[PDB]
């Protein structure tokens, strides 16, 4: 068994 | 729009009216939608006059104009962002977080949050010159709702991002500074803020499982459920994704998710339309399997194997990928009567059919899978029927053919079940 772990900026118009 | 030379001229007029003028008139060209001159206006050595015009307390409107502006330039790659910042950005818009004007401190939260956005540096060089204080100060009111949609909004993307990227992961003392707020933004009734809490929670629980127990102390896993039935898909991708992150921790943090009724909505996630959605509930479910007995249980008992039989059956090879993990997970740990009920329902075939993928992972793992049934049908004394069942659906053909496969660990395992069961 095993676990497994796995826009940011807004122009204003 | 003017030329970029016509605002040079204006911004170095040392008239203020000029000045505020020019510096609208680079915020409309920030502004426009193809291609905005950005390398050009720092290029201009534009950045540090803006950012002087931050500190004018008696003209609000060029405040509010050059706030804008950087805003933009902060908006692009890292190395625009990186202009901002080496401007002096960053503590005059702290400074103006506490601005009478509303629209003047929003627009340094947005400014503030794509800085954040940029990196894991910039994160914490926001953090460092004691943004967190003044951001959590616009929230404290007693009712959210008194606040204005779009002033709530670019607030919580913000503090998304003070959440968000590793190596490293935000300051702990950070992350405990704002989660009670994060956590009022979760429950507040507007689909954007709802969306963008839910990614902050995501990010704060993609990592080590102590991180994990900071978020499920807070006791946010059953509105995290609640959001995982939402109608609206950008809540339900990051719903899931936070979800999902927190049953990759404790077997005691997995039963957290169980305990709120999660598992209850994984029959339309696992048939959900998006493929996303489809893979990453199917990443989820993979991790739940990886759980204890009980909690494999649990799985069964919601009605959830059809469900992992149907998406080894049909998907995006991305979802049978994750599926196939959540099989091999389900039969390492699960019990004798666990694995017998999985091949009652069907799992054999679809499993089979994977072996055909040309992808060297999944092999492993569904031969992984294969053995495990086996170990399973030796304590009840029936692997000679499930040898037959691989047979006829095809399946001895494929483990055969993978004797010759150029992998290691592929034909090791291959001619060892054949060697063994067959």
């Amino acid at each position: 068994q095993r676990k497994r772990k796995m826009s940011w900026k807004r122009v204003k118009g | 729009n003017w030329s970029v030379e016509d605002i040079v001229k204006g911004i170095n007029s040392n008239n203020l009216e000029s000045q505020l003028q020019a510096t609208q008139a680079a915020r409309k060209l920030l502004s426009r939608e193809k291609q905005p001159p950005i390398d050009n206006i720092i290029r201009a050595g534009l950045i540090p006059k803006f950012v002087s015009f931050l500190g004018k307390t008696d003209c609000s409107p060029i405040q509010f104009e050059s706030a804008w502006a950087l805003t933009n330039i902060a908006s692009g790659t890292s190395e625009q962002t990186k202009a901002v910042v080496d401007g002096g950005a960053i503590p005059a818009f702290i400074s103006l977080l506490a601005s009478p004007h509303a629209h003047i401190s929003e627009q340094a939260v947005w400014a503030l949050g794509n800085i954040a956005g940029d990196g894991s540096a910039f994160r914490d060089l926001v953090i460092k010159h004691g943004a967190i204080d003044p951001l959590l100060a616009l929230l404290a009111v007693p009712d959210l709702s008194t606040l204005a949609c779009g002033y709530l909004r670019n607030l919580t993307w913000t503090l998304s991002n003070l959440c968000r990227n590793k190596n490293p992961a935000p300051p702990l003392d950070a992350v405990e500074q704002i989660l009670p707020t994060l956590v009022r933004l979760l429950h507040h009734n507007d689909p954007e803020v709802l969306a963008d809490s839910c990614w902050a929670i995501s990010y704060l629980t993609d990592g080590p499982n102590e991180r994990i127990e900071m978020v499920v102390k807070k006791g946010v896993v059953p509105q995290l459920v609640k959001l995982l039935g939402a109608t609206e898909l950008p809540i339900v991708t990051p719903a899931l994704r936070a979800i999902g992150n927190i049953v990759t921790g404790t077997d005691e943090q997995t039963q957290k998710v169980i305990d709120a009724g999660a598992l209850a909505v994984f029959p339309s996630l696992l048939t959900n339309p998006k493929t996303n959605i489809q893979k990453e509930a199917t990443w989820t479910m993979s991790n739940i399997t990886a759980g204890r007995q009980d909690q494999i249980q649990q799985v069964v008992n919601h009605g959830l194997v059809p469900f992992l039989v149907g998406v080894l059956s049909k998907a995006d090879f991305k979802t049978q990928k994750e599926a196939a993990w959540a099989i091999t997970n389900y039969t390492s740990g699960g019990t004798v009567e666990q694995i017998v009920y999985l091949v009652h329902c069907g799992i054999i075939e679809p499993l089979m059919n994977l072996l055909s993928a040309k992808d060297t992972k999944i092999i492993q793992v569904i031969l992984d899978a294969i053995s495990n049934i086996f170990q399973a049908a030796e304590k009840l004394g029936e692997t000679e029927k499930l040898s037959i069942m691989i047979e006829e659906c095809g399946g001895l053909d494929k483990i055969e053919a993978l004797q010759r496969h150029e992998n290691e660990s592929v034909y090791k395992a291959s001619l060892n079940l054949i060697e063994k069961y067959f």
